[PDB]
C-alpha cells in the first residue's frame, strides 16, 4: 500500500479516508469491503498503539481488541441504510482520528516509505548497451542488414562533423595502374 | 568479480523466498486460529470458506501473516486472494519477504 | 549524415575473424543466405576505457620547460629592474 | 623542537588531507573501496597527530600563528586581499574538536555502510565537509571566513540528499539550502558594512579598532541606526540561522535522513557550532552591542526550553538527538550571554564529544533494527547489542547532565554566571530551568525503550539474530572497528575535557589569553560562593532528584511487580532518611 | 600558425587506438618531429613576445 | 558477518569499467575538435607562464 | 482525467537537418508533458481587467507599484546623501571625457 | 613613518636586561625555508629525480602518474613564487625593510 | 514548480505531516491553547524561585 | 542492499574494487606529500608569531609598530 499520505497536497478528509479505507473514495466499496477495511485499519492502529507503544499493557490490548471484534461482528450483520451502522462508522473513524500520529511508522516495504527507491536498477536495455565493442564484440560492418532493407551504416554516437579531408600516408603511390596497364597492352 | 562482459539479469525461479517454507509457516499460522477446526484438511487449493475463515477472521489472520513475514499487504491484494495458493505465491514473490 | 570513408590508408584496422563464423554449408530450403564479412574489432588488451591511455612525456616536458623559462625570465627581469647584471644575493633573508 | 614551535606543520598536514580528498574524488577509479579508505585514513591520522601536538602549545602556552598563502583577489581600486589563516586559541578550540570527532567518525563510517554500493562517496563527502569546517574556523580575514561559510553550506547540502535518487530527500536538502542562502546574504551584507566603514577585511585588526566606531551611525532611508547595532544584528541573524535557534530551527529536524556519520559530524560541533564560533570570533563587537545584550539570553533560553521539551517527547532516535542539539545550542547562546568565554568552550567540547558518541551508538542500533529509527519497534536489545547498551549508558549519563558526571559542570557554570538585570529575566530563567531538567527524561526514555523494555520489534530481527549455527567467537551484531572507535572516542573525550577543566577551573589559572578586555565578577561565585547561591542551586538539584524518582518508580502499566515496586519505593525513602541521620549526627 | 597546423594535422588522424597504431608504425625521427616541432614553434613565439616586453638592453647596469 | 562472500567469490563485485568519454576509441574520422581545445588550454597556459607571472 | 487528444506539439522548419547524437534514437512523448510544455506560451487573458483580480488584488497592486516605490526610496536616500555630502545619484564628470585606460598619442 | 608607541629610557632597558628579559628580534630564515640557499636547490633536485623515477615506475605498473608530474613542474613553479614575493617591499608582521 | 517532478514517486514540494490540523489558523489556535500549559508551569517555577 | 548488475559501458562507481589499489595508493600519496611540502615551505616565508616567553618588544626598535608621517 502506497504511503503517500503527506507527500501529496491532501486535505484531512482525503487522508482520513485513506487511513480508514484503502481509497480516497469509500463510496465505491461494497458493504463487506467497507466493514473489513475499517476493521483492519482499527486493528492496525490498536496494535501500533498498544503493542508497539510506549508502556504497553498486553491485558488491556486483549480486552480492547475483543471489544472491537464484538462491535465489528455486530457491524457486519447490519444493513447499509441503517443509522446504527452509520453511527458505528462515525465512532471508528473518530477512533482512527483520535489515535492519529504525525510520526507514523511506515513499513519499509511500502512504495512511498522512507527508504524506498534508494537505488536505480538498470534493466536489460542498459546492460546490453555497448557502442564501441570493448565489452561485447562489434562488427566492422556495424550491423546485420535485414532483408527488404538497404545496407546503411549506423548513426555514430558522436556526430561531430569537425573532420578534415581524407588523410593519406606521405609519398603515397596513387597512379592509375589499371589504365596504364591497359593502355600499354593496346 | 564481474566477468567484464555483458551479463543480463537472472530471474531464476522468480521466488524471493522458499515457497514451501512460506506455505508451511502460513498454514501453521492459520491453524493457530480459534475458528479453524482441523489443520490436517488445509491445502494450497483450499478456499478460505472451506476451512472456516469468515472475512473478519480472514483480516485477523492476514494481519498476523504480514507481521510474521516482515511485510505489509495492500487491501486490494488481500481482496484478490481466493485460496491459500494465491496468498502463498504473492508472499513468496515479494522482494521484502523475510 | 556522415560521408567519410572508413577504409583508411594510414593503418590497418585491428580486427579478428574467428568470432562470428559463417555457415557456408548444410543449408535448408527455408533459411536465409549467410553474411559475408563477419570481422570484429580487436582491442590492444592493455586499453583502459575509463582513463586516458596516455604514455607520452611531451606534455610534461613542455610544461616543465615553460615553467623553467618563466623562472629564468623572472630572474633576468629582476636583475634588470635593480640596475644590475645579476641578482645580488643577501647574506640573510627574513620573513616578509 | 624549536623548529616545530616556530614553523607549524598543521598547514602541511591539512593541505595533505585536503589534496588527498580532492584527488580521491577525481581519481576514484584508480582507488577502490580499500584504496580510498587507506589513503584518506593516513592523511587524516597525520593531520590529527600534528594538530594534537600543537593543541597543548596553543591552549596552555601563548602560541598562535598568522599564515599568509599569498595575495588572492582585487576587491577595490588598488586594493588586494590575501589568503590568511589565524591559528589561535579560538580557532584551535573548534578545529581540534572537529578533527577528533571526524577521525573517529571516519573509522566508524567503514563499518557503517558495510555493503552499500557508494561507501567511497560518503567517505569523501564527510572529508570535504570536515575540511570546509576546519577552513572556516581557521580564517584570518573576512573573505576566507565567507568562503568557509559558503563551503560548509554547500558540502552539507551533499551529505544531506546523499540518496540523490529520491526527491523526498531533495526537499529536505533544499530547505537547508534556502536557509543557508539567507545566512550567506546576512553575512555578506555585514561584511560589506564592515569594509565600507574601516576599509579592511583582516579580523585581528577589526577586533582592535572597532571600539573607535562605537559612537557612529548609518543612515537608512528614514532611520539613523547605530553602526555596532546593525552589524551585530546581521551577524546574530546569520548565526541564529546556522545554529538553529527558535524559528530558524525547522531545517534541522528535516536534516536527519542523512547517513548517521554525517549527522554525527553535523549535529555535534561543525555546522551547529558555526554560529557560536562567529560570536567567539568577534567578541568586542557584541560586547559593545545593545541588540546582542537583549537578544542572546532571551532567544537562547527560549530555544533551550523548546528543544529540551520537544526532545523528551520524541520517539525517533535521530529526532530526539536533533532536538537535544537544538536545546544545547540555545544553552550555548545563553552561556555566551553570560560574558565568560571559557564556559562557552567547555560547553562546546563536552556537548560535541558526547553527542557524537551518542549518534554513533544510535546509528548502530538503527542499523540493527533494519532502518527503523523509532524505538516503538525496539526493546530488549541489550543481549544483541551489549557494547552499544553500556557505551550508550555512559554517553547519555554524561550528555544529560546527571549529577556526578562531566556534563553536570557545564550546566552548573552556566547557572553561576547568569545575569539577573534583564527586563525579561523571569521568562529567561524559567525557560532555562525547564530546559535543564529535560535531559533526564529523553536520556532515560531513549536508553530504557531501546534496551530494557518488552520486545516490541518484529520477530524476524530477534529470531534471525539468534540461530544456533551463529554461535561462535566471531559472533557479533556490530563490527569490532565500531566498538574500538566508540571506546577510543570516549577515552579521548574524557582526557581532553579533564585537561580543559584543569586549565580553566583550577585555582591557578593556566589558559592562554582570549583577547577580550570585558571582565566581570562571574568567577567570584565559582571561587568564593555564598550561602544563598548554594541554596538556590540545591533547589534545582532536588528538582532533578524528584524527576529521577518519577521516571524510576512510576508504573504506567499493569505488572506482577507493582506492589513490590511500591514497597521498594517506601523502603528506599525510609533507608535514605535513616542513612542521612546516621551519616550526619551519630557516627 | 605553423605550430597549430602541425599539431592539428598530427593529432587529428582518428581515435585513440588508431592514433596509437599510427604513431607506433611511424619511424623514430617522424615521431620525434611530430612531437617536438609544434612545441618549438609555439614556444619560440612566446619567447619572442617575452623578449618584446622586457627591456634588457639598458646600459645603466652595475 | 555470518555469510560474507569475498570479492573473488562475489560475482557482482565490479572492477573499474565504463567509457570515460562518448568518443569512439576506434573512430576512423579525422576529427580535430579535441586537438583545437587542447591547443586552447596549452597556449593559454604557455601565455600565462611566459608573459605574466614574473 | 482522459489523456489529451488535441494539444500543441513540437514543430520544425521545412528541410530541417535532424539532430542525430548518441545513435539518433527518439522516443514517443507523453501528451500531458507536451501539453504542459506548450501551455504557458499560448495562455492568454479572456477579458479586459481580468489581470488585476487574478490571484491576489493587493499583491498584484503592490507588484504593479514597485517601480514607484523604488524611485521614492531612492529619492529619500538622495535627500539623506545631500545633507551628509555623500555620493549623489548623478553622472559624475571628473575625467573631462578622457576614457579609463586610453592611448592618447599623436602622429607626425 | 613614526614610532607610534610611548618612549622608553635606556636606563629602563638596562634594568630590564639586568632582570633577565631579552629584546625581541626577528630571526633569519633557516636553510630549508630560504629560497636562495644551496640546501633548497639540493632538495629541489632530489625531488625532481625521485619524481622522474617514480613516474617511470608508475607508468610501468599502471598507477596514475599525473601527480608525480605535478611535482616536476611544481619545483620551478614554486621557486618563482617563493623568490618573487621576497623581492617585494611590502611589510607583513615579520620584519622591517 | 509546486511539485518535485519524478518518473518514480513524484512529490509535492512541501510535506504536511500534521494534516489533522486542516489549515494554519486552526494550527495557531491549537498551538496557543496547548502552550498555555507551559506558560502556567513556567509561572509556577518562577514564583517558587522568586519566593525562595 | 542486495547486489545488482551494473552496465559495463557506464563509468559509475557502484561496488568497485581495484585489485591494484596498493600501488595506486602509494603513487597518489607520496607526490601529494611532496606537493604539500613545497606549498608549506613557500608559505612559511609569510608566517607571523608573537614573541616567545621571557621576551619583550622594544617600542623604539624597527620591528615595533609604526605610525605615518603626514
Ligand atoms: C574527461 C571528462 C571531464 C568531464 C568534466 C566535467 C565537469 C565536472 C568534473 C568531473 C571530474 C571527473 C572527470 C575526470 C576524471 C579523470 O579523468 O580522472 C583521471 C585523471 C588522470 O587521467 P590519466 O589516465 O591518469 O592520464 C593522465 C596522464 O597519464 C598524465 O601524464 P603526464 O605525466 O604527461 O601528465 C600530464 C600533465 C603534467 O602536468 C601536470 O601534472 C602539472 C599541471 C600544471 C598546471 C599549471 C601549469 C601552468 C599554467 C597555469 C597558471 C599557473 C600560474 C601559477 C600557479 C602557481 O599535464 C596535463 O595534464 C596538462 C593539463 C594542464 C594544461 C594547461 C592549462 C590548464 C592549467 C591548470 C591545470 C589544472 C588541472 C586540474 C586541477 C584541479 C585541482 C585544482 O585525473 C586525475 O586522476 C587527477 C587530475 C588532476 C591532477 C592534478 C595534479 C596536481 C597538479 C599540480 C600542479 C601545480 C603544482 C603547484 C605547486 C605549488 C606552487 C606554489
Ligand atoms: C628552442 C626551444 C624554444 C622554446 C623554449 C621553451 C619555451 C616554453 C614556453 C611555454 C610553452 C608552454 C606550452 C606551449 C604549447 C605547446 C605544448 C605542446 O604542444 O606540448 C605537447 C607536445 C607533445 O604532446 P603529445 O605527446 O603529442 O600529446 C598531446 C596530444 O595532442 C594529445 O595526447 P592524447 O590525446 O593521446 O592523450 C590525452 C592527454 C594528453 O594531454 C593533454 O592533451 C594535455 C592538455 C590537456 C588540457 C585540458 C586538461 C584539463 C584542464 C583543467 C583546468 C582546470 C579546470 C578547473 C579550474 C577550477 O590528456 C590528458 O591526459 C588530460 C589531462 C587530465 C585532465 C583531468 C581533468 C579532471 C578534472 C579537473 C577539474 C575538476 C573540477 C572542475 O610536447 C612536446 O612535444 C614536448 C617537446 C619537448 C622538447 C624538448 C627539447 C627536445
Ligand atoms: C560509585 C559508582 C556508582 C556507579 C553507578 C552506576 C549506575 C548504577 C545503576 C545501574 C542501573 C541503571 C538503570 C538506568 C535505567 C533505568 O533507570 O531504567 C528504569 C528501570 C526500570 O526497570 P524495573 O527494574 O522494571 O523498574 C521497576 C521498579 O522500579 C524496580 O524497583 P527495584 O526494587 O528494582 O529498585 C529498588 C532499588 C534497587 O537497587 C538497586 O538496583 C541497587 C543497585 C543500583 C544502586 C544505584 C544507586 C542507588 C542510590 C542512589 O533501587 C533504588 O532504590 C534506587 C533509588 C535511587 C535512584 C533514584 C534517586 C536518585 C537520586 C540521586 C541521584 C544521584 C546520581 C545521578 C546519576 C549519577 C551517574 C549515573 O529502573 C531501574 O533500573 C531502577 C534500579 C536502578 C536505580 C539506580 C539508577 C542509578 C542511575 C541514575 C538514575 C537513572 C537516570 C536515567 C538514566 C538513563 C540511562 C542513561
Ligand atoms: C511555551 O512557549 C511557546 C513555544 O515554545 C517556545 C512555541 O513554540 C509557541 C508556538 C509559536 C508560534 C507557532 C509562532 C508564535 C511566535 C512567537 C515568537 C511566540 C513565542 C511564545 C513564547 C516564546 C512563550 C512566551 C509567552 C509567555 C506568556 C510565557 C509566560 C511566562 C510566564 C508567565 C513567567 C511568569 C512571569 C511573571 C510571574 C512576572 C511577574 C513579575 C514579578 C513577580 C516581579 C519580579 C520581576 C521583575 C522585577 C522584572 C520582570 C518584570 C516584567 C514586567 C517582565 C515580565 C514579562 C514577562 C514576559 C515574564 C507558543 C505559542 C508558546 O507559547
Ligand atoms: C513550583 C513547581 C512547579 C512544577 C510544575 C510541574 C513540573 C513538572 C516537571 C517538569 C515538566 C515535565 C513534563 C513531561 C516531560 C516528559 C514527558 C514524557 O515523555 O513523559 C514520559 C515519561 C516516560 O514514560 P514513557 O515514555 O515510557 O511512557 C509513559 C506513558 N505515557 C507516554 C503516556 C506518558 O514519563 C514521565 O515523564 C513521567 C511523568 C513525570 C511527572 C513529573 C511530576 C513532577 C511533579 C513536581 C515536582 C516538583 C518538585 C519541586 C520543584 C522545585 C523547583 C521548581
Ligand atoms: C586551485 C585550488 C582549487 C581548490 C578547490 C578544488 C575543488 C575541486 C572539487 C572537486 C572536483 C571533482 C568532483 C568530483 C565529484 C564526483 O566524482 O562525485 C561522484 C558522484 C557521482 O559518482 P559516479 O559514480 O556517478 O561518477 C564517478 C565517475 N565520474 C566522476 C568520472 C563520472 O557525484 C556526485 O555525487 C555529485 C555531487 C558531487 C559533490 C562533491 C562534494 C563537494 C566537493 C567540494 C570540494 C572542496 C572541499 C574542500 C574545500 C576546498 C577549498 C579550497
Ligand atoms: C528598521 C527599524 C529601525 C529602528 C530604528 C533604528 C534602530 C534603533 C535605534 C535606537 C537605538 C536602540 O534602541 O538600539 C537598541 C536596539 C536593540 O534593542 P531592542 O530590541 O530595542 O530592545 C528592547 C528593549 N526592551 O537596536 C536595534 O533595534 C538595532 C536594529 C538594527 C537592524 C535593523 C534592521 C536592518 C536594517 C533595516
Ligand atoms: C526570504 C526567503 C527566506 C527563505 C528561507 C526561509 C523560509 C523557509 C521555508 C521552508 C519551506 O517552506 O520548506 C518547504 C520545503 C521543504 O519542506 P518539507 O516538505 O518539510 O521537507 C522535508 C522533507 N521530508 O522546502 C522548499 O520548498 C524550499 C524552497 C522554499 C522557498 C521559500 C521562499 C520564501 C518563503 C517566505
Ligand atoms: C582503527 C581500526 C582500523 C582497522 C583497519 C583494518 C584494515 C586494514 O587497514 O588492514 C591493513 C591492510 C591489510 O591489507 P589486506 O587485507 O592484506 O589487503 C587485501 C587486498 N589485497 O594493510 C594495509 O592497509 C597496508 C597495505 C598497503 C597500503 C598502501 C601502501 C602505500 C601507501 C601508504 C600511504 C601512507
Amino acid at each position: 500500500s502506497k504511503a503517500y499520505y503527506f507527500v501529496k497536497n491532501f486535505s484531512w478528509a482525503e487522508v482520513s479516508n485513506l487511513l480508514c479505507y484503502g481509497t480516497k473514495y469509500p463510496t465505491v466499496l461494497n458493504h463487506q469491503q467497507k466493514v473489513t477495511r475499517l476493521y483492519r485499519a482499527t486493528l492496525r492502529r490498536v496494535y501500533a498503539h498498544q503493542v508497539e507503544g510506549y508502556k504497553t499493557d498486553f491485558k488491556q490490548y486483549n480486552e480492547n481488541i475483543t471489544d472491537i471484534g464484538k462491535d465489528f461482528n455486530k457491524m457486519l450483520a447490519l444493513k447499509p441504510e441503517s443509522l446504527e451502522l452509520q453511527a458505528y462508522f462515525k465512532k471508528y473513524e473518530d477512533l482512527q482520528e483520535e489515535l492519529f500520529d504525525p510520526a507514523m511508522i511506515i513499513d519499509e516495504s511500502r512504495p512511498y516509505a522512507a527508504s524506498s527507491g534508494r537505488y536505480y536498477i538498470f534493466d536489460d536495455y542498459l546492460l546490453k548497451f555497448d557502442p564501441f565493442g570493448f565489452y561485447s564484440p562489434k562488427l566492422l560492418s556495424e550491423n546485420r542488414p535485414e532483408e527488404a532493407m538497404p545496407f546503411y551504416e549506423d548513426y555514430p554516437q558522436n556526430d561531430s562533423h569537425w573532420n578534415l579531408w581524407e588523410q593519406f600516408p606521405e609519398d603515397f603511390e596513387d597512379s592509375n595502374a589499371e589504365r596504364e596497364a591497359i593502355l600499354k597492352s593496346n | 568479480y564481474a566477468p567484464q562482459k555483458v551479463v543480463l539479469r537472472n530471474e531464476k525461479s522468480g521466488y524471493y523466498a522458499n515457497p514451501d517454507d512460506v506455505a508451511r509457516r502460513l498454514i501453521r499460522l492459520i491453524s493457530l486460529h480459534d475458528k479453524v477446526q482441523n489443520p490436517s484438511a488445509i491445502t494450497l487449493k483450499s478456499t478460505w470458506s472451506e476451512i472456516g475463515v469468515d472475512p473478519l477472521s480472514y483480516v485477523e489472520i492476514m494481519l498476523e501473516a504480514e507481521n510474521e513475514f516482515y511485510i505489509e499487504l495492500a487491501d486490494e491484494d488481500l481482496e484478490r486472494f481466493r485460496t491459500v495458493e494465491d496468498a502463498v505465491e504473492f508472499i513468496a514473490r515479494n522482494f521484502f519477504t523475510n | 549524415r556522415q560521408n567519410f570513408a572508413k577504409n583508411i590508408t594510414t593503418t590497418d584496422i585491428p580486427k579478428d575473424s574467428h568470432h562470428f563464423a559463417a555457415k557456408r554449408s548444410g543449408f535448408t530450403q527455408t533459411e536465409q543466405a549467410p553474411f559475408a564479412y563477419n570481422d570484429v574489432y580487436q582491442y590492444p588488451k592493455d586499453y583502459k576505457p575509463w582513463n586516458y591511455n596516455y604514455k607520452g612525456n611531451g606534455v610534461l616536458l613542455a610544461l616543465f620547460l615553460g615553467s623553467a623559462f618563466s623562472l629564468v625570465a623572472y630572474e633576468r627581469s629582476y636583475a634588470s629592474k635593480t640596475g644590475r647584471y645579476q641578482r645580488k644575493v643577501q647574506q640573510n633573508y627574513y620573513q616578509i | 623542537l624549536d623548529f616545530l614551535n616556530e614553523y607549524p606543520i598543521i598547514l602541511l598536514t591539512g593541505l595533505l588531507f585536503l589534496f588527498t580528498t580532492i584527488f580521491s574524488l577525481i581519481c576514484l577509479s584508480y582507488l577502490g573501496l580499500y584504496g580510498v579508505f587507506i589513503l584518506n585514513l593516513a592523511s587524516i591520522l597525520l593531520f590529527w597527530l600534528s594538530m594534537l601536538y600543537y593543541f597543548n602549545l596553543i591552549v596552555s602556552e601563548n602560541y598562535y600563528y598568522y599564515i599568509s598563502l599569498g595575495k588572492w583577489m582585487y576587491l577595490s581600486n588598488g586594493f588586494r586581499v590575501s589568503f590568511d589563516l589565524l591559528i589561535d586559541l579560538t580557532s584551535i578550540s573548534f578545529s581540534f574538536l572537529t578533527l577528533t570527532i571526524g577521525v573517529f567518525v571516519y573509522i566508524y563510517t567503514f563499518s557503517y555502510f558495510r555493503y552499500e554500493p557508494l561507501v567511497e562517496r560518503l567517505i569523501l563527502f564527510l572529508n570535504s565537509f570536515m575540511i570546509s569546517m576546519i577552513l572556516l574556523v581557521s580564517s584570518g580575514n573576512f573573505i576566507v571566513l565567507f568562503l568557509g561559510w559558503e563551503l560548509i553550506g554547500l558540502t552539507s547540502f551533499f551529505l544531506i540528499n546523499f540518496w540523490s535518487t529520491r526527491v523526498g530527500t531533495l526537499k529536505a536538502a533544499f530547505k537547508a539550502f534556502s536557509f543557508n542562502k539567507l545566512s550567506d546574504l546576512f553575512l555578506f551584507f555585514a561584511i560589506l558594512i564592515i569594509f565600507s566603514t574601516t576599509y579592511n577585511l583582516d579580523i585581528l585588526s577589526f577586533n582592535n579598532q572597532i571600539y573607535l566606531y562605537e559612537s557612529y551611525n548609518i543612515d537608512m532611508f528614514y532611520w539613523s541606526i547605530n553602526l555596532i547595532e546593525i552589524i551585530s544584528f546581521f551577524f546574530i541573524s546569520c548565526a541564529f540561522i546556522k545554529s538553529a535557534q527558535f524559528g530558524a530551527h525547522i531545517w534541522l529536524p528535516d536534516s536527519m535522513e542523512a547517513p548517521v556519520p554525517a549527522s554525527a559530524l553535523i549535529h555535534s560541533a561543525t555546522l551547529v557550532s558555526a554560529g557560536i564560533y562567529l560570536l567567539l570570533r568577534l567578541s568586542p563587537l557584541f560586547e559593545l552591542s545593545k541588540y546582542a545584550y537583549f537578544i542572546l539570553p532571551l532567544i537562547g533560553s527560549v530555544t533551550a526550553f523548546y528543544g529540551g521539551l520537544v526532545s523528551a517527547f520524541q520517539s525517533d532516535t535521530k529526532k530526539t538527538l536533533a532536538y537535544s542539539t537544538i536545546s544545547h545550542c540555545g544553552f550555548l547562546m545563553v552561556s555566551y550571554s553570560t560574558g565568560v568565554l571559557e564556559f562557552v568552550i567547555l560547553y562546546l567540547y563536552v556537548h560535541g564529544f558526547f553527542k557524537a558518541a551518542t549518534f554513533l551508538c544510535v546509528g548502530n542500533v538503527n542499523r540493527f533494527n533494519r532502518n527503523i529509527q523509532d524505538f516503538k519497534r525496539m526493546g530488549g536489545f541489550y543481549k544483541y547489542l551489549p557494547f552499544e547498551c553500556l557505551a550508550s549508558f555512559v554517553c547519555m549519563i554524561n550528555l544529560s547532565g546527571l549529577p556526578l558526571t562531566l556534563g553536570f559542570y557545564i550546566k552548573h557554570l552556566l547557572f553561576i554566571g547568569l545575569v539577573e538585570s534583564y527586563t525579561l529575566y523571569p521568562l529567561i530563567f524559567s525557560s532555562l530551568i525547564l530546559g535543564a531538567i529535560a535531559g533526564v527524561f529523553y536520556s532515560y526514555r531513549l536508553f530504557y525503550s531501546i534496551f530494557f523494555d518488552t520486545k516490541k520489534g518484529k520477530k524476524a530481527i530477534y529470531l534471525q539474530a539468534s540461530r544456533i549455527i551463529l554461535n561462535s567467537k566471531f559472533y557479533s551484531n556490530t563490527s569490532l572497528a565500531s566498538n574500538l572507535s566508540i571506546t577510543f572516542l570516549v577515552l579521548i573525550s574524557y582526557t581532553v575535557i579533564l585537561y580543559l577543566y584543569c586549565t580553566t577551573l583550577n585555582n591557578y589559572y593556566s589558559l592562554s589569553d582570549l583577547k577580550s578586555i570585558y571582565i566581570n565578577n562571574a568567577y567570584s561565585y565559582f571561587y568564593k560562593p555564598d550561602y544563598n547561591f548554594l541554596n538556590a542551586v540545591s533547589i534545582l538539584n532536588w528538582f532533578v532528584i524528584i524527576l529521577l524518582i518519577s521516571v524510576i518508580y512510576l508504573n504506567w502499566r499493569w505488572s506482577y511487580y507493582y506492589t513490590k515496586s511500591i514497597d521498594s519505593l517506601s523502603k528506599f525513602i525510609l533507608f535514605s532518611f535513616f542513612f542521612f541521620i546516621f551519616s550526619k549526627y551519630i557516627l | 600558425v605553423v605550430g597549430v597546423l602541425v599539431y592539428i594535422f598530427f593529432n587529428s588522424v582518428g581515435g585513440m587506438i588508431i592514433r596509437s597504431r599510427i604513431k607506433a608504425a611511424q619511424p623514430n625521427p617522424n615521431q620525434v618531429k611530430v612531437l617536438v616541432m609544434p612545441f618549438v614553434a609555439l614556444g619560440v613565439s612566446l619567447v619572442i613576445s617575452r623578449a618584446g616586453i622586457n627591456g634588457d638592453d639598458f646600459g645603466y647596469k652595475g | 558477518d555470518a555469510y560474507y562472500h569475498d570479492d573473488t567469490h562475489e560475482g557482482l563485485m565490479n572492477e573499474p569499467h565504463g567509457y570515460l568519454t562518448m568518443d569512439d576509441p576506434m573512430d576512423l574520422r579525422p576529427n580535430y575538435e579535441k586537438s583545437a581545445l587542447e591547443l586552447l588550454f596549452l597556449v593559454s597556459g604557455g601565455a600565462i607562464l611566459a608573459l605574466m607571472l614574473g | 482525467a482522459a489523456p489529451p487528444a488535441a494539444f500543441f506539439l513540437y514543430f520544425f522548419v521545412p528541410d530541417n537537418f535532424p539532430s542525430a547524437q548518441s545513435g539518433f534514437r527518439t522516443a514517443s512523448r507523453n501528451p500531458f508533458q507536451v501539453q504542459f510544455v506548450f501551455a504557458y506560451d499560448n495562455w492568454e487573458y479572456k477579458y479586459c481587467g481580468q489581470w488585476w483580480s487574478m490571484g491576489s488584488l493587493a499583491v498584484n497592486v503592490l507588484f504593479f507599484v514597485v517601480p514607484l516605490f523604488l524611485w521614492l526610496i531612492l529619492q529619500t536616500q538622495s535627500d539623506q546623501s545631500s545633507n551628509r555630502d555623500d555620493n549623489s545619484l548623478t553622472f559624475y564628470f571628473s575625467n573631462a571625457g578622457f576614457f579609463f585606460f586610453q592611448i592618447y598619442t599623436n602622429t607626425g | 613613518m613614526q614610532n607610534a608607541y610611548p618612549e622608553i629610557t635606556d636606563q629602563h632597558r638596562e634594568f630590564l636586561k639586568k632582570q633577565g628579559l631579552k629584546v625581541y628580534e626577528p630571526k633569519p630564515l633557516p636553510d630549508q625555508i630560504n629560497p636562495f640557499s644551496k640546501t633548497y636547490w639540493i632538495t629541489n633536485a632530489f625531488i625532481i629525480g625521485v619524481s622522474f623515477l617514480a613516474r617511470r615506475h608508475a607508468l610501468k605498473v599502471g598507477a596514475p602518474r599525473i601527480f608525480w608530474s605535478g611535482c616536476i613542474v611544481g619545483v620551478p613553479l614554486a621557486a618563482i613564487i617563493s623568490r618573487g614575493k621576497s623581492d617585494q617591499l611590502d611589510e607583513l608582521v615579520g620584519a622591517r625593510k | 514548480n509546486m511539485w518535485m517532478y519524478d518518473q518514480v514517486y513524484p512529490e509535492y514540494v512541501i510535506s504536511y505531516n500534521e494534516i489533522h490540523l486542516v489549515d494554519q489558523w486552526k494550527g495557531l489556535k491549537e498551538s496557543f491553547s496547548q502552550s498555555a500549559y507551559w506558560w502556567a508551569m513556567m509561572a509556577m517555577v518562577f514564583g517558587f524561585y522568586f519566593i525562595n | 542492499f542486495q547486489k545488482y548488475p551494473i552496465p559495463r559501458y557506464l563509468h559509475v562507481g557502484q561496488w568497485i574494487v581495484n585489485k591494484n589499489w596498493k600501488w595506486n595508493t602509494f603513487h597518489m600519496f607520496f607526490p601529494t606529500a611532496i606537493l604539500c611540502f613545497m606549498v608549506w615551505r613557500n608559505s612559511m616565508i609569510s608566517t607571523a608569531k608573537p614573541p616567545n616567553y621571557g621576551e619583550y618588544v622594544d617600542p623604539q626598535s624597527p620591528v615595533a609598530p609604526k605610525a605615518i608621517k603626514y
